[PDB]
Formats: C-alpha cells, sequence, structure tokens
C-alpha cells in the first residue's frame, strides 16, 4: 500500500542515453505542497544502496533525475522509495514504492 | 611521469581502494606485488566509481590514460590528472572536489562530468575548447564568464548553481541540450543566439518573458516549470515541440498551444487555468497535467484518447464522466474535487492508480470489477445532503455504500445519534440547523488498499 496523498507519473528510462546528465526523469509530488514546503528523498538499490546514486532526488522540487546512462542487461528494473517531510522535519507521508523500468534506444 | 625502478602497487598507489583496484587491472594477486613502468603504460582506460577512494596519487604514472571514471568517490585533489594529456573522456561527480586548475592543459577533453562537486572557479575551464559534454551541476558557481569560448559544446548543464548572468552563452550556437534550472536567471534573451537548440530545460527560475525562444523552431522539448510565466504567445511558434512543462506559473490563455500537434507530453498543473478547450486537438498526448488551476468544465479531454496519465486534482470539478472515453487510462488523480458520482470510472478498465480523497464519493458499487488496482485513495469525502425536516425524532438512510454493495455503518454520529441498518435517528429536544456523522472503512479493490472515510452533513428545515 498506501498511496497516502503521492502523487507519481510511471517512470522508464532508455538504456544508452546521452546527457547532459543528471537528466529529469519525472517530478513527484505530494497534496501536503499547498498547506506548507515540501521536502523530498529516495532511498533503495540505485539511490543509496548499490549502485548507487544512480537517481537523484532535488530536495525542494521532488525531481527525480538519473545520473549516468543505464544499460538494460546488467539492471532492467530499479525499486525505489521516495520520502516527504515539511519545515519542521515531519513526514506528511509514508513512504512509497517507485518502479523505475529500463527500455529500449 | 615514470617509477624509477619496480615499485609495490601499494607504494605508487597509496590509496587503499584504488590499490585493490589497480591490482585488478594490472592482472597482479596482491597489493604488495611489484609493477614495471611498461605495465603502467598499458592502461588506456580505468571504470574506478563507487569505491571509496579518498586520492588519486599514483594516477600520473598511468601516462596512456584517455578515459577515466572516478565519479561517487571521496576525491578532493585532482592534482595527479594535470599532465595526463591523452585524456579524451572524465567522470568524476559526486565527489568533493573544490580545486579543478590541474585539469586546465587538458586540451583534449571532448567530455567533462563534474556535478555535485565543490566547484566555485571554472576559469581552469577556458582553454578547454574540444569540450563536446560539460555537466557542472550542484556546485557553488555564480560566474560563467569562463564558457565563454568553448564553442564546440553540444550538451551543458548547470543546473542547482548561482547563476545570473547568461551572456557568455552568446558564441556557443553548436549548443544542442541545455539545462539551466535551479540557478538565478530572470533574463534568458541570449537563448535567441542558441538556434540549434532541442532540448532546453529551465525549471525553477525567475523567468517571465520567454519572447527570445521565438525563433528556437528546433526545440522538441522545454521545461519552464516553476518560473513566472502568464503570456505564452510565443510557445505558438514551437511547432516541434513533443514534450512541454508549464506546471508552476500563472498561466491561464492556452490557447498558444492548440497548434502542437507533436505534443505526448503536457505539464500545466498549478497554474490559473478555467478553460481547456484549446488542447482539444492534442490528440497525441499520453501525460496531461492539469491539477491545481480552476477547472469545472472538463468536457474538451474527451478527445484525448491516447491517454494513460492524467492528473486533475485540486480543481472544482463536480462532472468527472468526460474521463470515460480515456479507455487507455492506467493513472487517474482527481482528489480535492466535488465528484460524487464515479460510475464513468467503470470504464477505464486498464486503471491501475486510482486517487479520488476529498471528494463527494458516497457509493464504490462502480469500482467493483476495477481488478487491475495496485494504488488507491478514498479518504476524507465530505457531502452535505438534501435539506430534511427537523422534527423531535429525525430519521435518514445510511447511503455510504462499500463496494460489495453493503451499507457502512457510520463511525461516528453527531448529537447522540444512533444507527439501525440501514436509518439513521437522532432525538432531538430542540431546533439545530444540522446534524451530522462520519465513517471510517479499510478496503481492498484488487490489490489497492485505501480507507474510505468521510464527513456526512444533514441540514434540518423548519
Ligand atoms: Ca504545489
Ligand atoms: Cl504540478
Amino acid at each position: 500500500g498506501p498511496l497516502g496523498s503521492w502523487v507519481i507519473p510511471p517512470i522508464s528510462c532508455p538504456e544508452n542515453e546521452k546527457g547532459p546528465f543528471p537528466k529529469n526523469l519525472v517530478q513527484i509530488k505530494s497534496n501536503k505542497d499547498k498547506e506548507g514546503k515540501v521536502f523530498y528523498s529516495i532511498t533503495g538499490q540505485g539511490a543509496d544502496t548499490p549502485p548507487v546514486g544512480v537517481f537523484i532526488i532535488e530536495r525542494e522540487t521532488g525531481w527525480l533525475k538519473v545520473t549516468e546512462p543505464l544499460d538494460r542487461e546488467r539492471i532492467a528494473t530499479y525499486t525505489l522509495f521516495s520520502h516527504a517531510v515539511s519545515s519542521n522535519g515531519n513526514a506528511v507521508e509514508d513512504p512509497m514504492e517507485i518502479l523505475i523500468t529500463v527500455t529500449d534506444q | 611521469a615514470t617509477i624509477t625502478q619496480d615499485t609495490p602497487i601499494n607504494q605508487i598507489f597509496t590509496d587503499t581502494a584504488l590499490a585493490e583496484k589497480m591490482k585488478t587491472v594490472l592482472g597482479k594477486t596482491n597489493v604488495t606485488d611489484t609493477v614495471s613502468q611498461t605495465d603502467l603504460d598499458q592502461v588506456t582506460t580505468l571504470q574506478a566509481d563507487r569505491l571509496g577512494i579518498k586520492s588519486i596519487d599514483g594516477v600520473e604514472y598511468l601516462n596512456n590514460l584517455t578515459q577515466i571514471n572516478f565519479s561517487n568517490n571521496q576525491l578532493t585533489d585532482i592534482t595527479p590528472l594535470k599532465n595526463l594529456t591523452k585524456l579524451v573522456d572524465i567522470l568524476m561527480n559526486n565527489n568533493q572536489i573544490a580545486d579543478i586548475t590541474p585539469l586546465a592543459n587538458l586540451t583534449n577533453l571532448t567530455g567533462l562530468t563534474l556535478f555535485n562537486n565543490q566547484i566555485t572557479d571554472i576559469d581552469p575551464l577556458k582553454n578547454l575548447t574540444n569540450l563536446n559534454r560539460l555537466e557542472l551541476s550542484s556546485n557553488t558557481i555564480s560566474d560563467i564568464s569562463a564558457l565563454s569560448g568553448l564553442t564546440s559544446l553540444q550538451q551543458l548543464s548547470f543546473s542547482s548553481n548561482q547563476v545570473t548572468d547568461l551572456k557568455p552563452l552568446a558564441n556557443l550556437t553548436t549548443l544542442e541540450r541545455l539545462d539551466i534550472s535551479s540557478n538565478k536567471v530572470s533574463d534568458i534573451s541570449v537563448l535567441a543566439k542558441l538556434t540549434n537548440l532541442e532540448s532546453l530545460i529551465a525549471t525553477n527560475n525567475q523567468i517571465s518573458d520567454i519572447t527570445p525562444l521565438g525563433i528556437l523552431t528546433n526545440l522538441d522539448e522545454l521545461s519552464l516549470n516553476g518560473n513566472q510565466l502568464k503570456d505564452i504567445g510565443t510557445l505558438a511558434s514551437l511547432t516541434n515541440l513533443t514534450d512541454l512543462d508549464l506546471a508552476n506559473n500563472q498561466i491561464s490563455n492556452l490557447a498558444p498551444l492548440s497548434g502542437l500537434t507533436k505534443l505526448t507530453e503536457l505539464k500545466l498543473g498549478a497554474n490559473q487555468i478555467s478553460n481547456i478547450s484549446p488542447l482539444a486537438g492534442l490528440t497525441a498526448l499520453t501525460n496531461l497535467e492539469l491539477n491545481e488551476n480552476q477547472l469545472e468544465d472538463i468536457s474538451p479531454i474527451s478527445n484525448l484518447k491516447n491517454l494513460t496519465y492524467l492528473t486533475l486534482y485540486f480543481n472544482n470539478i463536480s462532472d468527472i464522466s468526460p474521463v470515460s472515453s480515456l479507455t487507455k487510462l492506467q493513472r487517474l488523480f482527481f482528489s480535492n474535487n466535488k465528484v460524487s458520482d464515479v460510475s464513468s470510472l467503470a470504464n477505464l478498465t486498464n486503471i491501475n492508480w486510482l486517487s479520488a480523497g476529498h471528494n463527494q464519493i458516497s457509493d464504490l458499487t462502480p469500482l467493483a470489477n476495477l481488478t487491475r488496482i495496485t494504488q488507491l485513495g478514498l479518504n476524507d469525502q465530505a457531502w452535505t445532503n438534501a435539506p430534511v425536516n427537523y422534527k423531535a425524532n429525525v430519521s435518514i438512510p445510511n447511503t455510504v455504500k462499500n463496494v460489495t454493495g453493503a451499507l457502512i455503518a457510520p463511525a461516528t454520529i453527531s448529537d447522540g445519534g444512533s444507527y439501525t441498518e440501514p436509518d439513521i435517528t437522532w432525538n432531538l429536544p430542540s431546533y439545530t440547523n444540522e446534524v451530522s456523522y462520519t465513517f471510517s472503512q479499510p478496503v481492498t479493490i484488487g490489490k489497492g488498499t485505501t480507507t474510505f472515510s468521510g464527513t456526512v452533513t444533514q441540514p434540518l428545515k423548519a
């Protein structure tokens, strides 16, 4: 579960992409941002565990970005988790599971 | 640079982690094993990302290196690179590099990646005129004057810096892909000169005037998310656009978009839109974002048959039925609207994410067969019933129905009221203008789980 107030577009990224890097994939959003500023983070394989920092998120904007070219024959899918907090410290959301699919060039 | 005689690997590469990497590269079986200058001279490329390397001391003996990847390490000093003039490509993002002076004479460089570092002064880049790819995001750069002579650049990013003045981009007419997001940019007039631009990403700046984009007719991708746009008349000129992001601005007039029929993705969330008629002909759209606007009539959406992703949340929408023909929809977000009737949602048989919180939904039965759902949102509904006569004792039917068709018992009932299925009853000694009740019921449809909850207001008429 839980969807909460997350708004997430589906995420695919073609393998063998050209720069410049980092490149915007999608903008992640929590509906809690129109009742105060929200600050975003991500976790999982490809984020904070190996391979680290293949994906990053811009804390203030929610822009999820890829930092280098991908290879479908190495890693074809990634499961990430996003997190949302206020000014403040809470946690205006529970984590969201985020699937990223590596597609054709 | 040459080692005088055969030296143990761990005396050349003093970094514990680089020593281990070099042991493997050089085909030795232990870090204390000796290596010659001819062994070192065989290494032409080096993939050494994500190894917790703190020093590249030793790399200066690898004379023939043409490509290096030291990204995602803990590098500060990059002095050992100074004389490695055969270097063509450097990947070195995610380190703690403050001084890039050692790059100044690496004139054969065609690609240089330095995002996520501690770089301020980019003067050492000024003579790297063969560069075709340069990546400088997430540093502390405020002056890009050193970019002015980099006349072979095709890809350039310096997002997440402190740049106000773009004038140094003037002569970089070879630019095809530019990212200037999250800087201090208000004036994009210099961009009128970059007529070969195909992609411009400029989110989170202070841009209000987009007239300089008029002649950039090769643009297929444009992001101006998080600026100060209102007049978007210029975008009518950009007939090649397939991807456009204009979210978080002050746009009300969408007429300039009406001819942009190549568009497959369009973001217009967080604006001043009340009228979507100009979007009716954009039938190649797969993604459309319209959240946080002032929409009521969404009928012009019915034509957009290719939509797989749609946002409508935070609007004034009562009638959701124009989504019924959008049979390819996989994700639909319409929280914070005035929707009561979700009968039309039965048509969206491929729906996977359905976010419908903060509406006026009382009956989940039209959703019962939507078994491809994996994410579901039905919390915090609220509606006001048609008034009923105030009496000493008032009875109303409970109308809250689960996906099974069964009535959901109230969670709480105001004014000491009670429930006997299907009726909610109140003993009211004196006149009151309204009574209310709440419900809260966890529910799963397919594999999507939510709490279907809300507050029902019952006005009493005297
Ligand atoms: Ca917002
Ligand atoms: Cl938005």
